[PDB]
Parts: C-alpha cells; structure tokens; sequence
RNA sequence: AUAGGUUUGGUCCUAGCCUUUCUAUUAGCUCUUAGUAAGAUUACACAUGCAAGCAUCCCCGUUCCAGUGAGUUCACCCUCUAAAUCACCACGAUCAAAAGGGACAAGCAUCAAGCACGCAGCAAUGCAGCUCAAAACGCUUAGCCUAGCCACACCCCCACGGGAAACAGCAGUGAUUAACCUUUAGCAAUAAACGAAAGUUUAACUAAGCUAUACUAACCCCAGGGUUGGUCAAUUUCGUGCCAGCCACCGCGGUCACACGAUUAACCCAAGUCAAUAGAAGCCGGCGUAAAGAGUGUUUUAGAUCAAAUAAAGCUAAAAAAAUAGACUACGAAAGUGGCUUUAACAUAUCUGAACACACAAUAGCUAAGACCCAAACUGGGAUUAGAUACCCCACUAUGCUUAGCAACAGUUAAAUCAACAAAACUGCUCGCCAGAACACUACGAGCCACAGCUUAAAACUCAAA
C-alpha cells in the first residue's frame, strides 16, 4: 500500500480539495507551533493536513515552519505592502484555522468565478485550430460544409487536374 | 525503501538497452570471406552451414545460412538479419535468402 | 522572436485539404509564414458555398478593430471581404472589377446582336 | 467446446454433479475443471461447481484415472458449498482485498454492464457463483488452489449492507450519479436507530493502493489495460 | 495485464527470459481501382536549369519565405527599454531587441572537490571571502516543452583575416546506407516584395507526376502471405532416419515424425502478409535461509513525534594467576571484568541520523633493545621398510617473555497467526542496502598504506536459467 499515515494526502484529488486561494498581497506565511501540548493539536494538525493544501493552491506564497520558539502557535502572513498579520491559533482546530484564513486573506468566490469566466475567454469556440487548442481543425467537419477530400472525393469539375 | 530515500534516489533509471549484432538495425549488407559448417552444441548433431562475412562496419562476423542447400562463395555480398540460431553458441546473424547473390532455396 | 521591423497584419492563412481551400483570419507579424506563428485568430472564411448556398464569413468585429487601433495593416482580400460585409468602404477594385465585367458582358452581347 | 486453451483442461464443463448418497439432486448445478495436475502416476484435479444463485464450491480429487478424480472433486465440492452474498445479484458488496498465502487479490464492485473483467479462473468460478459485474486483480505467486482458496475465502467474508446497518444502527444511504442527489436507503437497521450521527473524518486513515490513485490520477501508461476483449 | 510458457524426481517460493497487444522502418513473397495524407540513410561531394525584384532615376526589398538538426539549458516569466507599425503633435497602445532578476533535458560520484570562482567603499584601497554529497566542478548523450520554438547556414564557435570556391532552396546527380519521389505547369487563389495605382515578380505556394508507408471508399472477373507439437486458431499421405533440416521460449529429427521436405486439408489476416530491427508498458517491492541489516561508542546539516567496570600504587594465602564464596548473574559501549587494601572513578532529560572525525576493540606479524629455565615452526644428526615413522630420539634457531614504538527507536496482542524451515505475529518512524546467473572478495580509477596488500568497484563475451 502507499507509504506512511494518510497516503490520502499524497493524491492530487486531496491537494486539490484546498479552498484557500491567498489574495496577491500575500508573499510569505510563517507557521510557528509547538511539537506537544493540547491548546496546540489543532495547529499541529494545520501543520499536517492543511499546509500541503495551501501551497498546491498558492504555489508562488513562501510557506515556512517553525517548531517550538515560542510557547503559544501562531501564523504570520507578510504582506507586499510591507504589513503583518498575525493570527494566534490556541485552542483553535485546523478547519477553524482553515476557515480565519479563507476569511481574512482568501479570495472570495465572486473574484474565483471571474478569473475562471476570463479563462474562458482564451478559448473562443468559433476559432479553428490543433485539438490542443481548439474543438475544430476545419469548417469541413461543420455538417453543410463541402467534407474532406480525404474522406469523400470531390466532383471532378472542382478538382485542378481536370481543370487543367 | 522510505519516501525520503525515494525522493533522493528519485526516479527509477532503467540502463541503456544493449546493441545486438546489427547495431540496432534490419539488416545489413556484407562481404563473404569463407564458408564452412560448425556443429551445434549437445542435444542435437548436425552440420549447420555458416559463413563468415565482413560487414558493412567493418566487423567480421559468423553467420547462419537458413535452407537446404547454398551456392554462397567468397567474395559474394549478401544481406544479413538478426536473429539467434538456437544450437550454434555465438552465431546470432542470419543470411536472408532471395537478396543479392544468395538465392531462394530450390524447390524440393 | 526578433524579426527586423515589420508590422503586424490581419490576412488569411490558408487550411484544408487539396481542392478544398478553408480561410483562417489572423493578425500576425507579416514575416512570419502564412499558415505560421501568429498573434490572434480573428475570424474564418469558408469559399465553398455550403448545402444552403452560402459562403460562412465569421468575423471578430470587436478583436478586429482593437487589431486595427493597435496599429495593424490589412491585407487586400481582407479589405474587400470587410467591404462586402458591409464594415468598410466597397474597394475600388471591387468597383473597377463590376464595371469591367459589365462592359465585357456588354461587348459580348452587343457581338451576339450583331451575329 | 474448448476450456481456456485448444489443449487445455482448465474452464470445461464436466456436468452436473451425480446425485448424492443423501438423495440430494443437483441438475441445478454446473462443474467447471480448474486444474489438472500429474501426480509421480496419478493425477490431482482441482474442480469448482456452482448453481449460479450464489451457492457453489471447490475441491481436490486424486485417484489413478481422469475420471473418477473429477467424479471425487465434483461429489466432495457439492458437500462444501460456500453461500455467497450478491449485491442486487450480479456484483459484490464491497472492494475486497486480500492475501492468501503468497497470493493476492484485489476484487472491485462495479455497475451493471462492466462484466468479468478478471483471471480467467476467476471469471469461471464468478460464472459458478452468479457474480456477472467485477473487477478482479491477482498479484504475487499465480497459484491456482491459493487463488481459488483466497477468492472464495474473500467473498464468504463480505458484509452485506443490511449487516452494516444493523451493526452501526443507521440508514445505508447509496448516491447514483445517474440519479442525481436523489437518496436510495438500500438498508435500515432492524433494531432502534442511533440519533447522533456518525463522526464526520475529516480525513480518514485508510490504507490506499498505489495502483488505483496511479490510475486514478492518470499516470497509469500500461499497453494492456483496458484492451478490448471478449464479451465475458 | 484478466494474464500465459519455461528451473524440479516432485511441491512451494523467489527470480530472469520469452509469448499474446499497438505502432514505425527495412527485407522476402504478392498486389485491381479511386480520393487523401506522408515521403534521401548521410551537416558527404555536387554537373545542369531555375528559386528576388519593383519602380519616372532616389530609395525600398533581396535580413523574409524556403532548408537542415551539426552544435546545444540564448526559447519561458518579471523589470527596464531600443528599433518597428499606428497614433504619425505626442498622450499612448501594439510588437519586440540589448541589459538586470528568476526558471529551464538525460546518464555517470570509478567526475568530490572547484581554484578566484566574494563582499565593502565616491575612489584610494580594505576584509578573505565565494560554490559544493540538498551534487559544485567535470565527462558523455541528445534539437526542444511542436498553432510552434531554438540553433545553424562549407570549415576555422565568431569571420577583420585564412582554408578554399560551398544545392542543409526546388528539380536532379555521384558516393554511401538495410534505407533511393518528377532535372512538371502557373502566378488563377492565399502569402511576401515593390508601386500612388492599373499592376509586376516569387521552385513560398497552388494544381499536377511517382511510391501499398498510411487512412477512406470500392471492386464487373480478379488473393496472396504466414501458420497448423504446447503456449496459440488449425494436418492427410509420402520422403528422410540425430542426416537433411526446423524453433520466439519449451523443444523436434535414431523406420508409425500431427514439430524437417513435398503433398492434401484446415486456421489467421487480407491488397496485403509478417521476417528483422526499434519503440510503446517497469520498482510505494523487499533485505534470517533466495540480491540485499552482527565489531563498539560519541558528535554531525537535518528528519521524526517515540520529547566481578576502569586506571594507579601497594600487599598476599594455598600452591606467575587467584580453590570456596559463585546453586551469585552483577559491572562495562563492545571487547571484556571474579585474591585483599587504599586513591581517583563509572558521559548525556526525547529519538533517528559518519566509509569520509575521534576514541576504543580483537586479529597476528614487523622495527630498536634486553632476558632466556623450559618449550619449539625451520636447520642438522641417530634409528628404522624395502619410496622406511610425516609420526620415535638428540641439539639448537624464529617465536612464546620484558619494555620503547609503528538494523535503531517507540507502541500492540487486536485481527485472517502463518508459502516452507528458522525465531509467535504485526504496526509507526528513520537510516543503510538490494533489483537473474557468471564474468567479479575481479580489471581500471581513486584513497590508504607499503615485502603478502586493504576499501570502493565495472564492462565485453556467454546462458535460460541461477
Ligand atoms: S481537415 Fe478540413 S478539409 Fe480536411
Ligand atoms: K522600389
Ligand atoms: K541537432
Ligand atoms: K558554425
Ligand atoms: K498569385
Ligand atoms: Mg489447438
Ligand atoms: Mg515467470
Ligand atoms: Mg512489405
Ligand atoms: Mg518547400
Ligand atoms: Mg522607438
Ligand atoms: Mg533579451
Ligand atoms: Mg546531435
Ligand atoms: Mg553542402
Ligand atoms: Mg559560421
Ligand atoms: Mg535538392
Ligand atoms: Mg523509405
Ligand atoms: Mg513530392
Ligand atoms: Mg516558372
Ligand atoms: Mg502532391
Ligand atoms: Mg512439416
Ligand atoms: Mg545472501
Ligand atoms: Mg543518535
Ligand atoms: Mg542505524
Ligand atoms: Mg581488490
Ligand atoms: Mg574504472
């Protein structure tokens, strides 16, 4: 079987479940927590489940960890204004963590389906081109059109070498 | 082996695969020196019918002449393919009948 | 790609199969090859009239005119395609063309009066 | 007809098992050869027979001749018949993996219309059985008696879902995509109904395949899999 | 992979090799038509003809298109900002160089060190730094990430200069390779150049020629190729007799050969068939007995969650090493430590983590000296059968002696215990190691030493097993 606890983590399909998209202010996240004490599990479970989830999401954002420098866990996002945010995160479970961060810093639904329509745009259904591209190669797979040679021959009267 | 070791070892990578005889080509043309026969290893006793030939790289090799019966002398080009004889140890080059001066066998 | 000076263009680029020609409208650097490299596909041109009796010109109107704003070149059968659509001025070639057809097709009937 | 191979014993038919001393008849019951083996001369036939409704067996016979080896295989397998459960009578109840001996078996439940796609003794034994959609995966050591043994050790150990309602006192909600949100109760628990609801895992600790996720996130490249085939 | 064949007297396990599938090229045999797509092996040398003009002179273009894959992280993103198009007053858009920042193929660590590869100051100058086992530096291989892009354009990376006289433009040729398209037509369409324009030019391109390489559709008569022991669909009668021959693997052939040759019949595909070659598909598996975890301890960038010792002094009873205690099981990292007294004295508040650092350890042998009762490799002498006793006896060396030196850790017994035998099974986490046999405790390279060497450790040929 897949290595180690929760191979679910290591599947695209997990990674991809992240529901934080950092807005573009966000260059660094610090993640200060501690190894043992209960007031911090759920930041160790942030540590755990959720930070692979936020870096597949925000692959540019520098994510870094620190393990007990402190006595209470904490998370700072550095901004490119030059601002801090700190959020403290005792007592507080890894979805609540998940859901602070959505809030504060996280792009919200409207801006995502936006990008997405202006993805949409690239892709003009009327062009033809490469499958990779485009749905058509050709206005000859359009029904009504004159079809491909290749597949049904023309009349002779529309071909050059009995034209010429 | 742990997912530690297998990200720095990384990716499986499989040797070159070994050029056979023909140099990982069809065929290939050659220049008969000698023919002979040799005897094939010991389950099975024959007279198989082989000749050495020089290759268009240079090399000199033995080769197998498939068929009853041959009319292949020295100096002769004939076209060789891969393909093991099975009882004769080493030879692993095979004529190919019907091309250049080696003829199709004769029939019966 | 650097190429020396040249401009971008809005032109056809030809597809299809042989005796079966089909139109790309691209604006692209003009010395890029024809069915090449190119910036943005503007629109199709189909020669072969259909089933119905049409030849399907699709235009982008609006990638058109930013193309044109942006400082792109029109090349000849664009013009006149975009003057037969009705987005610019019939070319005077076009005129010219009609009326030299009408005087011909005037001398051949004035031949078949005179026979 | 032909069993697995032209010269092969392995997937023909030997008929229905004879009546037995009890007074028992079996004319409901087919027998299917799975092995054929010399013995230094004797020879061992492995041999599994199956009504198709989901009660059938396997046995060993060993005797001087052919035919009274199938004749014991065939008479012993009718008195150890496994009773395997059926899933709405063409599938399995729930993915099954595992390991007998040095042999291992992944076994999927499918929908209708997907077919046998397994060993060839396994579609043969599925036949027997009743089983007509299923996936099947065989690793390790391809020995016939460990795989037939962990096949049918595997299917007697399945939980029906009327035993998982009745174990965890709750409804067995199924969701069909070719149903929309629609929610089918394909079991309800016999006794009273617990009213704090299961604990919502956020993440559970199951043990994954590599092989599914591969698949599953298309790294798989194998020029067999997926090959059209036979209707089976 | 839905798998299959093949190691044995037999079963099981492990493990390689091969079979079945899909493409591309070449070869044998065969081949009717129509449409379409694709089309030197070679960065070897090229006869011949064409491939760039336009235009009232200036200019502009010939820096493009077309070609090839030799070399090979100039291709991508961001910053800045030329040239170019249009605004044409720029405002500014578009496009895109040079420069700055980042990213960017594969194999080899037997390529482990590079050798100036940094920083600070206006400069003078000052500091000694910079990259690298998380792979620097180096060698080898290869066009790439394909609406296309990069590089090159006879060679000397470049091209003032030199070799020398250039098809990697189209058509065509010689040589070479298994590899082999016509020395056609037209600028009618589209694209490019030029012109104010009518227009002119273009081996780009368009329309044709050749070719089962491919796809599509046919066919009025018209079918071939391979195969037929098992894997794997399908043999009649003769010939031959371990010969001739055949096979992808296992194997067949010694007078009844379904396995060779002919013949009959059948099977698969079919204008093809399928012989050779090359790709397509490879490690989340293991390490007692099959390849792979037995010297000991400490540190180590990081990762994890499991936070009767020893040495030194003395002393000694039975007869130098220590009866009883010891039926004890203690001390130490291991090796080892068992007479008595005294003095020092037995690391560490998580775990894992050095071949390369430091300590030990046992292993015998050398270099200086010294002692020499006894024993004794070698070296001599004595006695013995009928190649004496190798073996018994005597003597004496090196030496024996004394100094001075050279899998780990943390949990569980819940599950179906579990190939087999060993040693009941498993989990989590980390490190090391392993991918058929032999070549090979090897060769070469490197390090260490140095009479013998030790560590790391391949390749060619061969096999279907081990
Ligand atoms: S692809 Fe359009 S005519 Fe063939
Ligand atoms: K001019
Ligand atoms: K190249
Ligand atoms: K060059
Ligand atoms: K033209
Ligand atoms: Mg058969
Ligand atoms: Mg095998
Ligand atoms: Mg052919
Ligand atoms: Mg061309
Ligand atoms: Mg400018
Ligand atoms: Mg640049
Ligand atoms: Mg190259
Ligand atoms: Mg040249
Ligand atoms: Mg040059
Ligand atoms: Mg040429
Ligand atoms: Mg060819
Ligand atoms: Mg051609
Ligand atoms: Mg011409
Ligand atoms: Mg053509
Ligand atoms: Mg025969
Ligand atoms: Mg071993
Ligand atoms: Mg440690
Ligand atoms: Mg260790
Ligand atoms: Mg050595
Ligand atoms: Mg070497």
């Amino acid at each position: 079987p897949m290595k180690g606890r929760f191979p679910i983590r290591r599947t695209l399909q997990y990674l991809s479940q992240g529901n934080v998209v950092f807005k573009d202010s966000v260059k660094v996240m610090t993640v200060n927590y501690n190894t043992h004490g209960e007031l911090g599990e759920g930041a160790r479970k942030f540590v755990f489940f959720n930070i692979p989830q936020i870096q597949y999401k925000n692959p540019w954002v520098q994510i870094m960890m620190f393990k007990n420098m402190t006595p209470s866990p904490f998370l700072r996002f550095y901004l490119d204004s030059g601002e801090q945010v700190l959020v403290d995160v005792e007592t507080k479970s890894n979805k609540e963590i998940m859901e602070h961060i959505r809030k504060i810093l996280g792009k919200n639904e409207e801006t995502l389906r936006e990008e997405e329509e202006e993805k949409k745009q690239l892709s003009h259904p009327a062009n033809f081109g490469p499958r990779k591209y485009c749905l058509r190669e050709c206005i000859c797979e359009v029904e009504g059109q004159v079809p491909c040679p290749s597949l049904v021959p023309l009349p002779k009267e529309m071909r050059g070498k009995y034209k010429a | 082996a742990t997912l530690n070791q297998m990200h720095r070892l990384g990716p499986p990578k499989r040797p070159p695969r070994k050029l056979g005889p023909t140099e990982g080509r069809p065929q290939l043309k050659g220049v008969v020196l000698c023919t002979f026969t040799r005897k094939p290893k010991k389950p099975n006793s024959a007279n198989r019918k082989c000749c050495r030939v020089r290759l268009s790289t240079g090399r000199e090799a033995v080769c197998f002449i498939p068929g009853e019966g041959h009319t292949l002398q020295e100096h002769q080009i004939v076209l060789v393919e891969g393909g093991r004889t099975q009882d004769l140890p080493g030879v692993k080059l095979t004529v190919v009948r019907g091309k250049y001066d080696c003829g199709h066998v004769q029939k019966k | 790609k650097a190429y020396r000076g040249g401009h971008l263009t809005i032109r056809l680029a030809l597809g299809g199969c042989t005796n079966r020609p089909f139109y790309r409208i691209v604006a692209a650097h003009n010395k890029c090859p024809r069915d090449g490299r190119f910036v943005e596909q503007l629109g199709s041109y189909d020669p072969l009239p259909n089933s119905h009796g049409e030849k399907l010109v699709a235009l982008n109107l609006d990638r058109i005119r930013h193309w044109i704003g942006c400082g792109a070149h029109l090349s000849k059968p664009m013009e006149k395609l975009l003057g037969l659509a009705g987005f610019f001025p019939l070319h005077p070639m076009m005129i010219t063309n009609a009326e030299r057809l009408r005087r011909k097709r005037a001398r051949e009937v004035l031949l078949a009066s005179q026979k | 007809e032909r069993g697995w191979s032209g010269n092969s014993w392995g997937g023909i038919s030997l008929g229905p098992p004879d009546p037995g001393p009890c007074g028992e008849t079996y004319e409901d019951f087919d027998t299917r050869i799975l092995e054929v083996r010399n013995v230094f001369k004797s020879i061992r036939v492995l041999v599994a027979v199956g009504n198709g409704k989901g009660a059938a067996g396997f046995s060993i016979g060993k005797a001087t001749d052919r035919m009274d080896a199938f004749r014991k295989a065939k008479n012993r397998a009718v008195h150890h018949l496994h009773y395997i459960e059926r899933y709405e009578d063409h599938t399995i109840f729930h993915d099954i993996s595992l390991r007998f001996k040095r042999t291992h078996i992944k076994m999927k439940k499918q929908p209708k219309g997907y077919g046998l796609r397994c060993h060839r003794a396994i579609i043969t034994i599925c036949r027997l059985i009743g089983i007509k959609d299923m996936y099947a995966k065989v690793s390790g050591s391809i020995n016939m008696l460990s795989l037939t043994q962990g096949l049918f050790r595997g299917l007697s150990r399945q939980e029906t879902h009327q035993q998982l309602a009745d174990k965890k006192g709750l409804h067995v909600v199924e969701i069909r995509e070719e149903c929309g949100p629609l929610p089918i109760v394909v079991a309800s628990p016999r006794g009273p109904l617990r009213k704090d609801p299961e604990p919502e895992d956020e993440v559970p600790d199951v043990k994954l395949d590599w092989e599914d996720v591969k698949t599953a996130q298309g790294m798989k490249r194998s020029v067999w899999s997926n090959l059209k085939r036979a209707a089976t």
